[PDB]
Parts: C-alpha cells; sequence; structure tokens
RNA sequence: GGCGUCUGGGGGGAACGCGGGGAAGUGAAACAUCUCAGUACCCGUAGGAAGAGAAAACAAAAUGUGAUUCCGUGAGUAGUGG
RNA sequence: GAGCCCGGUACGUGAAAACCCGACGUCUGUCUUGAUGGUGUUCCCGAGUAGCAGCGGGCCCGUGGAAUCUGCUGUGAAUCUGCCGGGACCACCCGGUAAGCCUGAAUACUUCCCAGUGACCGAUAGCGGAUUAGUACCGUGAGGGAAUGGUGAAAAGUACCCCGGGAGGGGAGUGAAAGAGUACCUGAAACCGUGCGCUUACAAUCCGUCAGAGCCCUCGACGUGUCGUGGGGUGAUGGCGUGCCUUUUGAAGAAUGAGCCUGCGAGUCAGGGACAUGUCGCGAGGUUAACCCGGGUGGGGUAGCCGCAGCGAAAGCGAGUCUGAAUA
C-alpha cells in the first residue's frame, strides 16, 4: 500500500544546483567568470561588437511592406479529408472543426495535395483548381461560397 | 516582464520553413555607375546566414 | 470491476455498489503523484518572509567619513551588508510558491490513488454514521471500530450531512473532507477511506459524462 | 531559514588543532596559522615517504662497504660478484649480516672473490 | 469706504486620487536629439474612495455593436525611432 | 510532553444607553386640466465657439503626406438640402448630433482598531527601538543616532560566627544542585596564571618533516624484574626543506592585504519571458488566462497561444511558388 513516504521522483529528474562561490573545489574565487574585465565585474550586451558597425546595422533592410489588410487563409488538404472521412459526404467548416484540422475562427481554403477517392460534398470559401479537378474525378460537389 | 525584440534584427532577418536564417547582400544601393552587372547580380537575391553569427542572431530575434 | 457493500451503524448491510473499472483500475505513476502533492503543499505554503535590504533600512544615506587621509577603509553607508545592523543582501522576499499543475495530471493522480487503495481493499462505503440529527462522537467512534482498526482514516461526507462531520471531527486520526474538494494528499496520508454513498454517486456521475 | 554557522566550522577547527599538538607558538593555538603549517607538514611527510628509501639504502651501502673494505674488497666488485653468482640477498639484509654476523658476510665475500672474472679490467 | 449683526473658511494627517509645474546622475560603451521619467520633488484642492461617464463613439457594407472604468488577450505584434 | 488541573475552545447565551443598517407610519412633494395618433409650411435645436493660419503639448507617430484630442495669440460661420468624424484631401454612402450639468457598482489604499496564520527572525538577527529609545551622545542648525534580554520551581537573596577599616571571603545554613550567590541558565576560543614529567646556557632554527638515542606514563604475556605484531608525551643528534592569498610572462619574495579569537559578510527572486537539455501527462493534437464556485491545495471557464503548408516586397497563388519573354 502507498503512503507519502513512498513517493520518489523519477531517476535523472532532479539535479544538483551549482552553488558557485562557496569553495575552491567546485567553483571558487571566480565563479566561471575568469579574471578581471567587463565580463567579470558585470556582464555585456549581445548587440555590441567592439565598435564596428554590427550585422544588424550594416546589412540592408528587407524590402517592402505588409498590406495590413491581407487575408491569410487557413488551408486544408485532401489527404486529411480522406484520412478522417471514410464514409465521405458533406464537409463544412464545422465538420472540419470537429475532426480538428483547422481553427475555430477560421477562414478556410481547400487544396489538392493528397490522393482523393472518397466522395465528399465539400463546402469552403475558396478552392484551388487541383481540388476542382480532383473532386471532378472522384465525382463530388465542389460548391464553394 | 517580457523579453523585447530587436527592431533591426527583425527588419533585416527572417526565417524560412526549416528554420534557416536569411539576409540580403551589400553594395547594391548607390555607386552603380561603375559596378559591372555580374557584381550587381551576385548581390541580388537572399543568402543564408553564416554559421558564426547564427547564434547571435537567434538571441537578437527572439529576445 | 470492484464491488463494495454499504454498511450500517446498527449492524446490517443495505446494498452493493459496482464501482467503475476505468477510474479504479488505473495504474499509478509515482512521479505523477509526487509532483502533484508537492504542488499542493507548495500552494498551501504562504510566503510571509521578508527582509529589509540596503535600500529599505534606516539611514546610511551619508558617506560616513572621508575617502582618503583617514587610514581606515573605504565606506559609503553605515548600513551595508558587512556592517552590524546592515542590509540583508539576497534575502527572503514575499513570493508565491504555487505551480500550475494540469487537470489531467491531477485527475490521473487521484484515480491512480483510489485504485491503489481499492486493489488493497481499503475503500469502505457507508450510508451514514449516526442516528437522527443528534451528534454523538461515541457513536461514530464505535462504528469506525467496527469497520476499521488502523490509526488514520479519511472520511468523505457531503455538505448537507453536517452531523457526521460534526461527530467525527474531533477524533485524533480522522481528517474529514467534502468530495467537491477531493484531493490526493488527503487520500495518500490515510490507510482507509470511508465514502458516503451520496458522495460516490456524485463523484461518479460528475466525472463520467 | 536563517542558519547560524557555528557548528559547521567548529568541526574542522577541532580536527586541525588536534593535529598540531607539538607545534611551537602560533602554530599550536590558532587555526589560520596551523592550517598553513599542516599543508607544509603533510607535504614534507609525503616527500620524505618517497625519499627514506634512498636514505636507508645509502645507509646500508655505507655499512656494507666499510665491512667489505675491512675484509679487503670493494663494494662495486662485491656486487659484481654476487650478480654473477646469482645470489639474491638484498642490501638491508647484507647490512644486518654485517652488524650481527660478520662471519657469514665474510663467507659471501669469499664466494664473490671466487666467482668474479679473472681480469676484471678486460675488454669483455 | 466706514459702523452693526448672521453664517462660513483658516490648520494637522500614513498611503491611495485628479489638474498643473517638472529635473539629473544613468543607457546610448563618447554625446546634444532621444532615454532614464512626465519618475523623484513642488504646488492647489478632495473623498471615503477619487476621476471618467451617457455617444458630435466604434465598425465595415457583416442587416453589426450599443455609457464609463478596472482586469486577461490581442502584442512585445502593426508600427515609431540619430 | 496535561483531551479529563487552570485559563479557554466547539456550542449557546447577553445590552439600560449610544452608534449603523433597513423597516415603517409622519413629513415632504408630484402627476392629476388627459392622451394617443394626423396634416402643409415659417421658427428653434447651447458662439467669440467649431473651423482655417502661426508657435507648442500629448496621442504607436521625434514635422513628417500626418487625421482625431488639445494650450496662447490673430482672424472668425451657419441650424437639418445644417454640422463633426470613418489616419492627408475631394465626391458617394455610413454613424453621430459638440461647444450646459449631475450620476451609484465593479477598482486602488491603510495612520489607527479587532481576531488569527506562518516549511518568517529569535538578542551582532528581527522595526533604528524585547532593555528609559528617536532616548543618551554628536552637531549652532536642518539633521544623524547607539549599547545592555535569561538566577531558581517560589527569594527560601546566605540569619549566626571568624579575618578585615571596609570590599571580599571561609565555616554554618536555605535549596534537588550555591561546578544556581542578586558581577547569578549553560559557560567555547583568544588571552592570564599555579602545579607534575621530559627538554633547553658552544649555538646560526618559514620553526617543521623522515630516521632516532635517552627518560617518564600506560595496556598485555610473563616472573623476584621483563620484552611486545604495542600505543602515547617529550624528543638529543643527522638528512631534506625559500610563509598564505590576490595579481603577474615570472614573487620565499625587500610587490599588495592580514595583530589574534569569536560572531556577521557576496550569482539571489520575480516573469505561462527566450534558447538548449533531462523528466512526467497527453498525443495531431496540447493548454488555459482573468474570473466564478470552493473553510484548503479542487471543479468550471474557448477569449487566446503554439503546431498542423509554404513561396513572394505585394496583389496573389498553392506542394508548388518568385524572378523571367522561357519547362531555362
Amino acid at each position: 500500500v502507498i503512503k507519502l513516504h513512498d513517493l520518489k521522483p523519477a531517476p535523472g529528474e532532479k539535479k544538483a544546483k551549482t552553488r558557485v562561490g562557496r569553495g575552491e573545489g567546485s567553483k571558487g574565487k571566480t565563479a566561471g567568470r575568469g579574471t578581471k574585465g567587463t565580463k567579470a565585474r558585470k556582464n555585456v550586451p549581445v548587440m555590441f561588437e567592439g565598435g564596428q558597425m554590427p550585422i544588424h546595422m550594416r546589412l540592408p533592410k528587407l524590402k517592402g511592406f505588409k498590406n495590413r489588410f491581407r487575408t491569410e487563409y487557413q488551408v486544408v488538404n485532401v489527404g486529411d479529408i480522406n484520412k478522417a472521412f471514410p464514409q465521405g459526404g458533406t464537409v463544412g467548416v464545422d465538420e472540419l472543426v470537429a475532426k480538428g484540422l483547422v481553427r475555430k475562427n477560421s477562414l478556410v481554403k481547400v487544396l489538392g495535395d493528397g490522393k482523393l477517392t472518397v466522395k465528399v460534398d465539400v463546402t469552403a470559401n475558396k478552392f484551388s483548381g487541383s481540388a476542382r479537378e480532383a473532386i471532378t474525378a472522384a465525382g463530388g460537389s465542389a460548391t464553394e461560397l | 516582464p517580457k523579453a523585447k525584440t530587436h527592431s533591426g534584427a527583425s527588419k533585416r532577418f527572417r526565417r524560412t520553413g526549416t528554420g534557416k536564417i536569411v539576409r540580403q547582400k551589400a553594395n547594391r544601393r548607390h555607386l552603380l555607375e561603375h559596378k559591372p552587372t555580374k557584381r550587381t547580380r551576385r548581390l541580388d537575391g537572399r543568402t543564408t546566414v553564416s554559421a558564426a553569427d547564427n547564434s547571435r542572431i537567434n538571441k537578437l530575434l527572439n529576445g | 470491476t470492484l464491488k463494495v457493500d454499504v454498511k450500517t451503524p446498527a449492524g446490517k448491510t443495505d446494498g452493493s455498489v459496482e464501482l467503475p473499472a476505468e477510474l479504479f483500475d488505473v495504474e499509478p505513476n509515482i512521479a505523477l503523484m509526487h509532483q502533484v502533492v508537492t504542488a499542493q503543499l507548495a500552494a498551501k505554503r504562504q510566503g510571509t518572509h521578508s527582509t529589509k535590504t540596503r535600500g529599505e533600512v534606516s539611514g546610511g544615506g551619508k558617506k560616513p567619513y572621508r575617502q582618503k587621509g583617514t587610514g581606515r577603509a573605504r565606506q559609503g553607508s553605515t548600513r551595508a551588508p558587512q556592517f552590524t545592523g546592515g542590509g540583508t543582501v539576497h534575502g527572503p522576499k514575499p513570493r508565491d510558491y504555487s505551480q500550475r499543475t494540469p487537470k489531467k495530471m491531477i485527475a490521473a493522480a487521484l484515480r491512480g490513488a483510489l485504485s491503489d487503495r481499492a486493489r488493497n481493499d481499503r475503500i469502505h462505503a457507508v450510508t451514514e454514521l449516526v442516528e437522527g440529527q443528534t451528534p454523538s462522537t461515541k457513536s461514530a467512534k464505535t462504528f469506525l471500530g467496527t469497520l476499521t482498526e488502523n490509526k488514520k482514516v479519511l472520511v468523505v461526507i457531503g455538505r448537507t450531512d453536517e452531523v457526521g462531520a460534526k461527530s467525527v471531527r474531533n477524533l485524533p486520526g480522522v481528517h474529514v473532507i467534502s468530495p467537491d474538494q477531493l484531493n490526493t494528499y488527503d487520500v495518500l496520508n490515510a490507510d482507509d477511506v470511508v465514502f458516503s454513498v451520496e458522495a460516490l454517486n456524485a463523484y461518479i456521475s460528475a466525472n463520467s459524462k | 531559514a536563517r542558519v547560524k554557522r557555528a557548528l559547521n566550522a567548529q568541526k574542522k577547527r577541532r580536527t586541525v588543532l588536534k593535529a598540531s599538538k607539538g607545534y611551537r607558538g602560533q602554530r599550536s593555538r590558532l587555526y589560520r596559522k596551523a592550517k598553513e603549517q599542516q599543508l607544509h607538514s603533510l607535504t614534507y611527510a609525503y616527500r620524505d615517504r618517497r625519499a627514506r628509501k634512498g636514505e636507508f639504502r645509502k645507509l646500508w651501502i655505507s655499512r656494507i662497504n666499510a665491512a667489505a673494505r675491512a675484509n679487503d674488497i670493494t663494494y662495486n666488485r662485491l656486487i659484481q660478484g654476487l650478480k654473477a653468482a646469482g645470489v639474491e640477498v638484498d642490501r638491508k639484509n647484507l647490512a644486518e649480516l654485517a652488524v650481527s654476523d660478520p662471519a657469514a658476510f665474510t663467507a659471501l665475500v669469499d664466494v664473490a672473490r671466487a666467482a668474479l672474472p679473472e681480469d676484471v679490467n678486460a675488454p669483455s
């Protein structure tokens, strides 16, 4: 029977802290800082390079902008359709949300990577011609919105 | 608090699918009057970052 | 699948419960149970420990004497650590100790614990501990003597059944609980566990859906 | 939480200052002065443990050589002779013989006399 | 303006608030723009809490939301910047 | 070391008076002499303001293409086909109706008060202050700013005698113990001395170490004293041997620091922060935040975040995409 004096974490989980500056057997008199200098008294930044114009100040900037009004779509591929719809049939945004292939506030797109032999009445926002054709071949309804 | 990001390292450094780091190349803006086109042509595109500065650039980008 | 017989104070049995299989055949993960109880105790632990560093002590805000000419060392405040009255340096501070263990790890702990007790036949049930609406600890103590001989024991009685709580509260070993706040430390510290039948039904039809 | 440090120091102080009963002055009373001398002391003990071998061997050789030279043979040729004769006795015990029983040592001397080469400075 | 009468105010306070003023050492491996900070401090007035508060607001063609404030996220992002 | 001794707890009781909550009836107003809708045109819809220009503040926004909100000057309009905004601006549509005023609840905070909790301290710590503590003392003054806890179960605090001027002590006593005497729990080290054994006044010593004579103590087997698988203190004499730390190419170093003891004194904490790596749960899924309910550490909470497809400055396309006239 278990008690509280019969619990023990797994081997290798817990580990001994380095207590540094309490002995000249483990780490003493320098604590892994070496000897005198800026990296001994205090520390040093990461974005300083001696005095020469750093990489983040002598390379060009990347070109262009973002178009804040971009519409990123969230994709689904036909492979996962065939892998989570054996019976085939109607497939909407919520049918996809059920199987857990896209997010909840999704704005969806459809793409023809994987094989398609099941029959599916897919509903999405926008498709690709490969899905148009693949649904045309597996005999299904690619009735977009 | 949070770890704030570096503006320059975000504006002159991106990441691809497999985690590579990418930059552009130098001596492209001005004084093109005398630079031959092949020299103007290997400087286009992007280029993968070196090894030696990958770590520094990780530390700048992330926090 | 494990079966339990309800028990009565007057010396009889009412019926049998047929406990689930999945709650009470879980195999325990000792690291899991360790982690979770450690978290519980940590969150119990309050962080009332504070000290006054060099910047909160009284005074010290004047260079007590010269830099040179004196003979003696260099000093910048009369409250620095190396003095006697001076500031704590890296001291205790008021802090929180809670850590965020997830629901699934917690419940896995509890089910595994109840399994550890069930397999060894330490989960007893009971309709009640008392006769009508008058507490008397002698009753409950005699009934637990009937039902158990071990030192320590857990009791799970609901909220409305206040008489059993008020009765068994004062005993040395006992540590009573409501099944809405059912936990793991309180289970594992025990040797036997006495559920009410209402409690079992609530627990099971609350978890199982 | 606050941990007074008294015991955890007293331990080693007691150790050292027990191990320096015989030293003369501040090496026998004070931890910061006996610690140092313990360093030097243990070190000198180590070194002397490695070197008392050579000390004793030197001694044994002086005894052997004087014994032999009073029996009119040199050390070097004695050991040449015993090496030739395959005799196994070591120098500690040759010296013990020299002290206690010179007769047996003279017998060994005679063995070596017998077993040495004829023309010791030959080109062989 | 002078005379009489009647009622108020006057100062203290440990923090918390609102309006106004308002630095510097520091960081930038120098430095003035910038930052430290509209912080410390100073002023005038409060209350048991204050201030804000009922759309001359958001939003994007969705048939949408419906006073304000304080918390979580959005976000260390869009961006701004010798 | 007390569940059953005491104080008190679980629990139930209790307020003449004052104070606070609502509850009422007074008292006070207030609509009641009224409303729903119709119908075509004049009038009103908050003026030195909104707006524009010039210097400025603050808004993610450092004068920039820079809206909205605003401060001082100067100029200065209309009332519903009116006006202000939807990041210069213009036309369309949309929303809203400024320049008059009040507005609770959620929120922040504790001089003081009440009751408790502590993997907080326990007299060089903890509030500066367990002790007369913002006192003594310092400074003209603003202002600084200390030190000192413990007899024992109860003072039964040594009556009496002796030495001494007295302090102080020795006996006699109290007391379980005066190795508890109002300098008092225990009572370390440095430091200060008294006795006992060895050794030391012809010798050049980082003060020790290795060998070791001699003497003294001790345990044991024996025999009139005696070696030993011994052990311990001193140790004549011989050999070897240039303090400790920091920093230095290099210090026994005539380079720095330390009089000695005792106590105190320096990689810490926060944060769903970042990266890397062990371990545990789940597994193409994972996890909740604030918050709500919970005497507790527990249950809920889908807003969010990370993954699951990227390329491209961008439109955009999509296992392909970008450049390019091109499958080159």
